[PDB]
């Protein structure tokens, strides 16, 4: 149990944490020191997205931590076996409190995980921590609290169920160089530590306006809302734009991505009202034809397989293709073929520009020109 | 213009023989590089399995 | 000074119709507020009641001479740091006083940190100045009381709230007021739990504010920002005798149209839009155009959307809404109105689709 | 054996993810069973739940070489008697172990009877076998827990349910898993109060189920058996 | 003859797109067969080294 | 006022009984259309601005 660093010890989040996924790295960017809720219904790909975030840090100097609270023991063993399969386990701490174990261990599990994450933060390193279900922690605390006869409140949760998650997630922070010097007795100079969090919440029947989901939407710096309708229709990861947001925004992206993405999420919020209103017919049929062409081929574009992360270089030219209007020439069923071909094309022809964008944020009018010269030489030779 | 008709009849069939040539040459190359990627992947997933 | 004080006497209060302009279309069309008055931003979690407060800070507290106070009651420390540096890196910091009781801290700090900000503001008021007081989430001042209440041995009340909720809230909200010697202008963010506007804590607050701006999730999830609900926002200042007949009449016509549009949504949902009278389709089209035009790009939301901010004056917004209502823009498409400044920028955006 | 036991420790769990071949085409195709999984059975009445149960009790004894246990948690006595007769005259009775704590019994009986069947299945598991454990209504196990909790005087939780709801469920559902020496699969009849899949009891059970087979009155009215519905049946 | 040349030319492109996608599809089928076979056979190496 | 207000209750009562048709009002018959368009006018008549009170003579005159 600890109190997070104060207002003067923090620093603003300025460094990207790449997951593998086109959807979140472009619409919902995450930065080192951010806290970013993953919220959705059950069997929606929450754990998939979280451990795909872990696996990807395998090679970027971020230590990862995975806290499983109230999960089935076999599922936890399966997760550990998958982390070991992809070589990520050597870089992760796994704290587990299975569905069988006393409610006090589930209640206290995520604080024990943050105590291990803060070791790297205070030493000027970076860490990433994943609370597997902070709904089940709230339930375990409600049990501990009702067994002590405390008067419950809304939905029978105790009065201080906000303070529970509040004092936890407020420890995921980025601390400036002076805090690291002072804490470490001057051993470490000029480095800023951080600890990124990805709490997972579970909602009944798509209700994001319940008590606890809204308590946590109010503590984190954004949320990724995974919608079960999109997930059943095959749109995976089922990121619902217009409910998902990132409160640090572009400041946490690379420059290239920050330029290419832009308003895309509000673009799809527009589109998803408009395609539900215009359920019958359309106007400016040509204009809305080339809108709900791309405002729909975006959704067809951002879907991605599991365990297939793609570097920032690969995501960047893809968002260029989509955003600059080059996909108005393609039918929906072709998009996946189109990307599958393009990402090999640029691994054959424009091989070094990929290496160049992977290192740097890399945006120039030179780069935009060269990135049109990339489109054209391919668009004419599929 | 009888022979303008002859001219177009020569030209467009020449062009068919050309476009329906390059389409198939291009798809053959696509198939070549797809079966290349197949090996580049299969022999790389092996490393994963033996490290595991 | 001691942080526990009595509120000013009824004899000392003062009343001021002096309207205060903010370059936000919806706020000062629908719910204009005055120098020395109280404003509250009501909203659930994540709907934009901190971005709105930072834009009000930008539009008032840089263009204002007197001092200013900011109390952060039970909110993120990340945002307190961001604000502290945004101030310091533009040299307005040395006219702002800050107090922070952020969400890390145990209940006592979040419970008493509001009275400290009020005490500083009251000192500046008594010197004869006029002050700005921004409170970053006043809901955390009573939640911190609910946490402590049961341990103090007090029987629970309606939804688990302390039995003294209305008194705890009144004895604070009563000392934040302007007076004959000086005036406090304030903006308060008021969180609404579970989006439930009838919960006791929001419900007992509406009575303490002059301008209430009610944000909503069912609008933010359309991408329409600021997500203000015009059928629920309101101001004491919206009188013909205070804002003039034309401003008042435009605002009432806008509410009338949007309400008539709410009434049609169930029949539109069941039977589709083609069963509408030939003039109800026109009401629906103008209502959707008005819903778009209420949107605006803020200067503090550039980080989120790239698009640059806009400042719209009052003279320039009542004109645009009077135009949309009178039908003189029926030829433009809806999207021509989304996220623009004045009406001219919509007439332009239509050229470019 | 004592009926109260700890769940298998993390290092005892089977290091693989196999499937159970029931031999019923609809189930094996649309909703496969994991060996050591939990399975919900959402059929109503008249559709032949008990003949499906007998079919599984038979196939898992003959085709594999496991046994079975049937735990009747708080259900009509009449059904139990006519089920005991429907089995004795199909010869499967020699391959199943029965334990019954029906509605007439005091709350203490209906609460623990689920653990008796479970601790018999655990004995069959220790012998290296593959077992199949039927719970005739898990909802009545939850309700017996609520009754006993009210008797003890503990404060009421979310919709009146006991405060210990998720722990009381997990301490049961967590003892039935595969293991390096054997495995217990389970087929659990589920009932959803007020048809509300959000109610805390369904919501807590569904966190533990792997597959879910829905029986349908319609598919039976077509004279097609088993009456499994392929579109609502699901497996993860 | 101009007209029927116009027709029978585009005939060849209609044919050519089909015979392009057919060979691309076959390339992908051979891809999946290569991958699945290399995976299935490397799993034997894993299991034998482990059991040893 | 007792004499004159007795017709307003009935006007608004018939209006409340017919109000459900306002959304299909085009298909209605002219017999009930007149009641439906009378109720709306006697409703628009009862609107009034704040701080502008009416002596009983003015109210009686307008309700007449
Ligand atoms: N990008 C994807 N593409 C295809 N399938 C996916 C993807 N992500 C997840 N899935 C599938 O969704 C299923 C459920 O995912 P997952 O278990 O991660 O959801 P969950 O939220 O963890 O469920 P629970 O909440 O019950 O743990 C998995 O079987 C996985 O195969
Ligand atoms: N004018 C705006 N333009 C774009 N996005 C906005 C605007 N106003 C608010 N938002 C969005 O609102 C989200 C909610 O943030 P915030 O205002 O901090 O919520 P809260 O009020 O609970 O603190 C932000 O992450 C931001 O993306
Ligand atoms: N597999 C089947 N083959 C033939 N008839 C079946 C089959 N399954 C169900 N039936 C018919 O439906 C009836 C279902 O009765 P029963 O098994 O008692 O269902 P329940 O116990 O749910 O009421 C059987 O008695 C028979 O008439
Ligand atoms: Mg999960
Ligand atoms: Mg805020």
């Amino acid at each position: 149990e600890a109190i997070a660093p104060g207002v003067i010890e923090r620093q603003s989040v300025d460094q990207p944490v790449q997951t593998g996924y086109k959807a979140v790295d472009s619409m919902i960017p995450i930065g080192r020191g951010q806290r970013e809720l993953i919220i959705g219904d059950r069997q929606t790909g929450k754990t998939a997205l979280a451990i795909d975030a872990i696996i990807n840090q395998r090679d970027s100097g971020i230590k990862c931590i995975y806290v499983a609270i109230g999960q089935k023991a076999s599922t936890i063993s399966n997760v550990v076996r998958k982390l070991e399969e992809h070589g990520a386990l050597a870089n992760t701490i796994v704290v587990v409190a299975t569905a069988s174990e006393s409610a006090a261990l589930q209640y206290l599990a995520p604080y024990a995980g943050c105590a291990m994450g803060e070791y790297f933060r205070d030493r000027g390193e970076d860490a990433l921590i994943i609370y597997d279900d902070l709904s089940k922690q709230a339930v375990a605390y409600r049990q501990i609290s009702l067994l002590l006869r405390r008067p419950p409140g809304r939905e029978a949760f105790p009065g201080d169920v906000f303070y529970l998650h509040s004092r936890l997630l407020e420890r995921a922070a980025r601390v400036n160089a002076e805090y690291v010097e002072a804490f470490t007795k001057g051993e470490v100079k000029g480095k800023t530590g951080s600890l990124t969090a990805l709490p997972i919440i579970e909602t009944q029947a798509g209700d994001v306006s319940a008590f606890v989901p809204t308590n946590v939407i109010s503590i984190t710096d954004g949320q990724i809302f995974l919608e079960t309708n999109l997930f059943n229709a095959g749109i995976r990861p089922a990121v619902n734009p217009g409910i998902s947001v990132s409160r640090v925004g572009g400041a946490a992206q690379t420059k290239i991505m920050k330029k290419l993405s832009g308003g895309i999420r509000t673009a799809l919020a527009q589109y998803r009202e408009l395609a539900a209103f215009s359920q019958f017919a359309s106007d400016l049929d040509d204009a809305t034809r080339k809108q709900l062409d791309h405002g729909q081929k975006v959704t067809e574009l951002l879907k991605q397989k599991q365990y297939a992360p793609m570097s920032v270089a690969q995501q960047s030219l893809v968002l260029f293709a989509a955003e600059r209007g080059y996909l108005a020439d393609v039918e929906l069923s072709k998009i996946g073929s189109f990307e599958a071909a393009l990402l090999a094309y640029v691994d054959r022809d424009h091989a070094p520009l990929m290496q160049e964008i992977n290192q740097t944020g890399g945006y120039n009018d030179e780069i935009e020109g060269k990135l049109k010269g990339i489109l054209d030489s391919f668009k004419a030779t599929q | 213009d009888l022979d303008l008709a002859k001219a177009s009849a020569t030209d467009q069939l020449k062009k068919a023989k050309a476009e329906a040539q390059v389409i198939i040459e291009q798809a053959n190359k696509r198939r070549s590089q797809i079966l290349d990627e197949a090996k580049a992947e299969a022999e790389q997933e092996r490393t994963k399995i033996v490290a595991q | 000074w001691a942080i526990h004080r009595a509120a000013p006497s009824y004899e000392e209060l003062s009343n001021s119709q002096e309207l205060l302009e903010t370059g936000i279309k919806v706020i000062d069309l629908m719910a204009p507020f005055a120098k020395g008055g109280k404003v509250g931003l009501f909203g659930g979690a994540g709907v934009g009641k901190t971005v709105n407060m930072m834009e009000l800070i930008r539009n008032i507290a840089i263009e204002h001479s007197g001092y200013s106070v900011f109390a952060g009651v039970g909110e993120r420390t990340r945002e307190g740091n961001d604000f502290y540096h945004e101030m310091t890196d533009s040299n307005v910091i040395d006219k702002v006083s800050l107090v922070y009781g952020q969400m890390n801290e145990p209940p006592g700090n979040r419970l008493r940190v509001a009275l400290t900000g009020l005490t500083m503001a009251e000192k500046f008021r008594d010197e004869g100045r006029d002050v700005l007081l921004f409170v970053d989430n006043i809901y955390r001042y009573t939640l911190a009381g609910t946490e402590v209440s049961a341990l103090l041995g007090r029987m629970p009340s309606a939804v688990g709230y302390q039995p003294t909720l209305a008194e705890e809230m009144g004895v604070l909200q009563e000392r934040i007021t302007s007076t004959k010697t000086g005036s406090i202008t304030s903006v308060q963010a008021v969180y609404v739990p579970a989006d439930d506007l009838t919960d006791p804590s929001p419900a007992t607050t509406f009575a303490h504010l002059d301008a209430t701006v009610v944000l909503s999730r069912q609008i933010a999830s359309l991408g329409i920002y600021p997500a203000v609900d015009p059928l629920d926002s309101t101001s004491r200042q919206l009188d013909p005798l205070v804002v003039g007949q034309e401003h008042y009449d435009t605002a009432r016509g806008v509410q009338s149209i949007l309400q008539r549009y709410q009434e049609l949504k169930d029949i539109i949902a069941i039977l589709g839009m083609d069963e509408l009278s030939e003039e109800d389709k026109l009401v629906v089209a103008r209502a959707r155009k008005i819903q778009r035009f209420l949107s605006q790009p803020f200067f503090v939301a550039e980080v989120f959307t790239g698009s640059p901010g806009k400042y719209v004056s009052l003279k320039d917004t009542i004109r645009g809404f009077k135009g949309i209502m009178e039908g003189e823009y029926d030829h433009l498409p809806e999207q021509a109105f989304y996220m623009v400044g004045s009406i001219e920028e919509a007439v332009e955006k239509a050229k470019k689709l």
